[PDB]
């Protein structure tokens, strides 16, 4: 349970961090694109509302 | 790049000739099933009319904590739960829509009633001025 | 308007709770359940082999490609400001 | 569960390295003392093409389970599909009264307008009948 | 994210109905007008036939990660079927272990006879050599 | 009826041309890229050999029960915690029968010792059996 657990946790902490800089990068990258899709679905609003 | 029916990001894109539109291949096959044509713009359509499309085969990094465990216990909860609390706040968004047709049909009425009644005053005096 | 899953989620959703879980595999029958925590930290050093085989690689392999995709919705909100703006250009004169 | 030719159902389902279609024993054997081919689209093939015998071996076949490894999985997808599709037809009429609340709105304000105006036509019309 | 004509980033992509490989407005269109057909497949098409690239529906849109269920199902669906095969190659390992070790029992009790009379007759021809 | 590959019931199934081996997409495809060599006759592969095979009737679903997902979710965790100790037990077991296997081979190296010894005795008792 454990003898492989202690490189299982081991080993994805070796990612924990190259992984998790990363990690930072995809969180923000389509989270943008919420304003991209508010702003597309507001550019949906203004095309036939003028 | 999406599709149209199930909001999905799909590994099995297939785009019909009868609506240029980018579909999710499962709903479109049972959409088709269910009435033989289009969805969203419905000319009618046979399964056989569309043709696949050949995907980049797009993938999503396994994370580092991927297991049984991971995978099973807690990760179909977030999804599961956050469809459940979406769908739910979408037909809450549906109702405030109704709400606020409601009242913007009463705003027209109001708008239409008392335009019709000014344009009149306002040319009932000036009539009188040009008496 | 689907199937019985929506007085499924009907009931599910209002009766706010969450499903028991798959809280089997974790804790240790219970032989059963060890012996398979040891064949599944197998399968995630496997998973790990699988990773590190890439490490930053397949890592930027997916940034660049999300980037190239990302440019184009603001291309489009482009277009959108262009089209508006003209059309207020007309009505002003 | 059907055979290859006659329809019936195979108790050694016959299989053919060409165009493989579960068939029949008797009607796959006869097919090929007819003719040394298949039924599909006229192509050659053998007597010792088919692997007549079952398949069973450690593979372990478990008469289908109901709750064991794929079921839930598949009706999973099958009802997030689901649950996705009615979602969507929601969030159409979302968008769409969003459009109908946009030209409503646009409507009461600038027709609130059109008395804004008509109401200083009005006030100085009747004021210059009481003046001159 | 490519393109599959000019390899340069499509900044207005248009994919046809017709042999759909995602394309570039700014070549696709004079591909269509100049030969009205697919690039790779060639079925014949135009500008109407090639369809701008649009968003999924007003519902929301979102990331594509391991996180939905559909991706769940996908990855432990990956990790079963896996497994699956991974129980042949032990399986597999197994036929040869166990018929090597029914074999060198057969070779064994092949020897055990010949030990047990090798050994009798040691002490029979020793004790009659030794009764003269 | 039966994949020799995975023990499951295959959609997409694939025969070689030099075998007569119906086999699974998933496993057929990763082992003909990973290696060329086939999975059971071990015949030298080439992957445009396949002949994608179908029986359109053959798909079979299970409608198990109306149960709820309160079942589902746990019975996958079960079954997947059942079937590790299962693939446990194949390759232990038969690491067990190769280390049997050295073994006896082991007295058999021991008893094919032993037995020119005593055929060497044997042969000396009759040369004094001679005189």
């Amino acid at each position: 349970m454990t003898t492989e657990a202690k490189r299982a946790a081991k080993m994805e902490k070796k990612m924990k961090i190259l992984l998790g800089g990363y990690q930072s990068r995809a969180m923000g990258l389509m989270k943008q694109l919420n304003d991209l899709w508010d702003q597309i679905e507001q550019a949906h609003l203004e095309l036939r509302t003028f | 790049l999406i599709c149209s029916i199930s909001n999905e990001v799909p590994e099995h894109p297939c785009v019909s000739p009868v609506s240029n539109h980018v579909y999710e291949r499962r709903l479109i096959e049972k959409y088709i099933a269910e009435n033989g044509t289009d969805p969203i713009n419905n000319q009618p359509l046979s399964e056989e009319q569309l043709i696949d499309i050949k995907v980049a085969h797009p993938i999503r990094p396994k994370p580092p904590s991927a297991t049984s465990i991971p995978a099973i216990l807690k990760a179909l909860q977030d999804e599961w739960d956050a469809v459940m609390l979406h769908s739910f706040t979408l037909r809450q968004q549906l109702q405030t829509t109704r709400q606020e047709l409601s009242h913007a049909l009463y705003q027209h009425d109001a708008a239409c009633r008392v335009i019709a009644r000014l344009t009149k005053e306002v040319t009932a005096a000036r009539e009188a001025l040009a008496t | 308007t689907d199937i019985m899953r929506n007085e499924f989620e009907r009931l599910a959703a209002r009766q706010p709770i969450e499903l028991l879980s798959m809280k089997r595999y974790e804790l240790p029958e219970c032989v059963n359940n060890s012996m398979a925590q040891l064949e599944h930290q197998a399968v995630r050093i496997e998973n790990l082999e699988l990773m590190s085989q890439h490490g930053c690689n397949a890592w930027k392999v997916y940034n660049e490609n999300l980037v190239h995709m990302i440019e184009h919705a603001q291309k489009e909100l482009q277009k959108l400001r262009k089209h508006i703006q003209d059309l207020n250009w007309q009505r002003k004169n």
